[PDB]
């Protein structure tokens, strides 16, 4: 019972690993990325006038 | 897994802190790869043998700093690194995750965990070329220890920094007698005692991750995996892991060691270290060396062996034994990594390959096996009583010796020959099987007192056995002392004669 | 505790406490022990005064 539910644990990472494949095929497809370059630049600008 | 979760929402976090606290504007870009070996361009300011984490997710150190081409290899495969990847400086030098937490977990190359048991507590992650403690930090070895099997080893101890060495061919199984010399930390280890403690790790520079397997798996069912740190490079792993893993085990050693408490190493077949070397010189740019082989191989293993020692107690008195193990080809004592190594470690026991298959599971050439130090730090038990015993030891081997073809020049000769082979196929302690410093001497004190060489050289097979069994639940106290009053004296001497008469009788 | 969703550690457990005399002793020598006991004891008393006749002799 113990070997089933260590097996099963490795099937949620698994199983979570795969949906996170398309979790990640969803933001390119949406164009958060537009959402998204902005942050980027505000984040680099931060970090450029940090020093 | 909630928790994977919570520990993804971590990470990226420290992900998002490290993107907002780049400052990598001018870092190094990976001008070429290959081999596990990558030339990467600008870097302009790396500390020398500093990791260097690169895009492509696996990382490597960073051996020549060239002018401009600094050469970095890489510590993992190479279908996922490319040209022109960005290269980032760790700005540390390699170090390894190191602390007593690590118990019972295996390690991959500067210290990841790869059985799939997450994260272990660090104390310390040092780097992985530590110097090591010179003349006036070291000290004697005025601590000994046992080696477990007996395996020749009352006969050829193996004390405080003892640097032991091996040698054998193929699947000689020397990696069992590794193995075994680890399971004596149960029958110390596992009680409470730090001055009985040597918490042993042991490597796995190079093998089948099958024989991973196998060792996890005798280390659990035998209970070992309590007290030992098992390092792991697979022969899949990248040539840079292999030869990186060493120096993580050097890193262990320390860690443990400096600590103050009296610890113990075994490094894995370390010719499998110094293909590993070649490969990364000889793969990189650096000119190759004698027997083909890189040039600083003595260096790296010296390296490797020098940084163990046996502290004073202006250190704490605490060592770092270890038992490094080289391989041969042919059983080939005669080659440049082998003799090279055999004048840096202290000792040496040698496996044959005929003996391998002739007469002894374990097959330890008692005669080629040698330590520098036979007298200070052996079993007090095989020493202070039986000093005796080991010069007959000594006595007997060379008296094996000359037993090939000569005549029968008198009885002498042939009684000493005949005891002695009897003795011989009796001290292979059997594989798995650590049971020492109880009744070590008796052997050879019963063959030169006659109670064992009397009985026939195939029974002692099961005679030893009922032998000592007579001497657990029978001569309990005397054989109990013999464990823990450290001597076997002229009384305990007389007291376990009386049992040997007994052994003799039922 | 360490298997989460058992749902037969509970039944196991069960089991174990409840095989917890899985059979009993056989201490069935009790009569057999006797006649043993007489049979060797008549016997050996047999053998000891003929042996302490014989000396006199």
């Amino acid at each position: 019972w113990v070997r089933y539910e260590a097996s099963l644990r490795q099937l949620e990472q698994r199983q979570l690993a795969k949906s996170v494949i398309s979790r990640v095929q969803s933001e390119l497809g949406n164009p958060k990325f537009q959402e998204k370059v902005l942050q980027q630049s505000i984040s680099e600008i931060e970090q450029l006038l940090s020093k | 897994k909630a928790q994977p979760t919570e520990v993804s929402s971590i990470l990226e976090e420290r992900i998002k802190g490290v993107s907002d606290e780049a400052n990598l504007n001018e870092t190094g870009r990976v001008l070429a790869v290959g081999d596990g070996i990558a030339r990467v361009f600008g870097l302009n300011n790396i500390q020398a043998e500093e990791l260097v984490e690169f895009s492509s997710g696996v990382k490597g150190m960073a051996l020549n700093l060239e002018p401009g081409q600094v050469g970095i290899v890489l510590f993992g495969s190479d279908r996922l690194v490319k040209e022109g990847e960005l290269v980032k400086r760790t700005g540390n030098i390699v170090d390894v995750p190191v602390g007593p937490g690590l118990l019972g977990r295996v390690v991959d190359a500067l210290g990841n965990p790869i059985d799939g048991k997450g994260p272990i507590d660090a104390a310390g992650r040092s780097r992985a070329q530590v110097k090591a403690p010179g003349i006036l930090p070291r000290r004697s070895v005025h601590e000994p220890v046992q080696t477990g099997l007996k395996a020749v080893d009352a006969l050829v101890p193996i004390g405080r920094g003892q640097r032991e060495l091996i040698i054998g061919d193929r699947q000689t199984g020397k990696t069992a007698v590794a193995l075994d010399t680890i399971l004596n930390q149960k029958r110390w280890n596992n009680g409470s005692d730090e001055s009985k403690k040597l918490y042993c790790v042991y490597v796995a520079v190079g093998q089948k991750r099958s024989t991973v397997a196998q060792l996890v798996q005798t280390l659990e069912q035998h209970d070992a995996m309590k007290y030992s740190i098992i390092v792991a490079a697979t022969a899949s792993e990248a040539a840079p892991l292999q030869y990186l893993a060493p120096f993580t085990a050097a890193s262990i050693g320390e860690w443990f060691r400096d600590n103050g408490k009296h610890a113990l190493i075994v490094y894995d077949d370390l010719s499998k270290q110094a293909v590993a070397y070649r490969q990364l010189s000889l793969l990189l740019r650096r000119p190759p060396g004698r027997e083909a082989y890189p040039g600083d191989v003595f260096y790296l293993h010296s390296r490797l062996l020098e940084r163990a020692a046996k502290l004073s107690e202006k250190e704490g008195s605490g060592s770092l034994t270890a038992l490094p193990v080289i391989e041969t080809q042919g059983g080939d004592v005669s080659a440049y990594i082998p003799t090279n190594v055999i004048s840096i470690t202290d000792g040496q026991i040698f496996l044959e390959a005929e003996l391998f298959y002739k007469g002894i599971r374990p097959a330890i050439n008692v005669g080629l096996s040698v330590s520098r130090v036979g007298s200070a730090a052996q079993v007090k038990a095989l020493k202070q009583v039986a000093g005796s015993l080991k010069l007959f030891l000594a006595q007997y081997r060379e008296v094996a010796a000359f037993a090939q073809f000569g005549s029968d020049l008198d009885a002498s000769t042939k009684q000493t020959l005949v005891r002695g082979e009897r003795l011989t196929q009796l001290l292979k302690q059997n594989q798995y099987s650590p049971l020492a410093t109880e009744e070590q001497v008796p052997l050879i004190y019963a063959g030169v007192n006659g109670h064992l060489d009397g009985i026939e050289l195939s029974r002692i097979g099961e005679f030893e056995s009922s032998f000592l069994s007579y001497l657990k639940s029978n001569h309990n106290e005397l054989l109990t002392e013999i464990r823990e009053k450290g001597e076997l004296s002229k009384e305990l001497l007389a007291s376990l004669k009386s049992a040997t008469e007994s052994f003799v009788a039922t | 505790s360490v298997l989460k969703n058992t749902s037969v550690i509970d039944k196991i457990e069960s089991y174990v406490k409840q095989y917890k005399p899985v059979k009993i002793d056989a201490s069935k020598q009790l009569q057999v022990i006797e006649s043993f006991e007489k049979h060797a004891m008549t016997n050996a008393k047999e053998t000891e005064s003929l042996v302490s006749k014989e000396l006199k002799d």
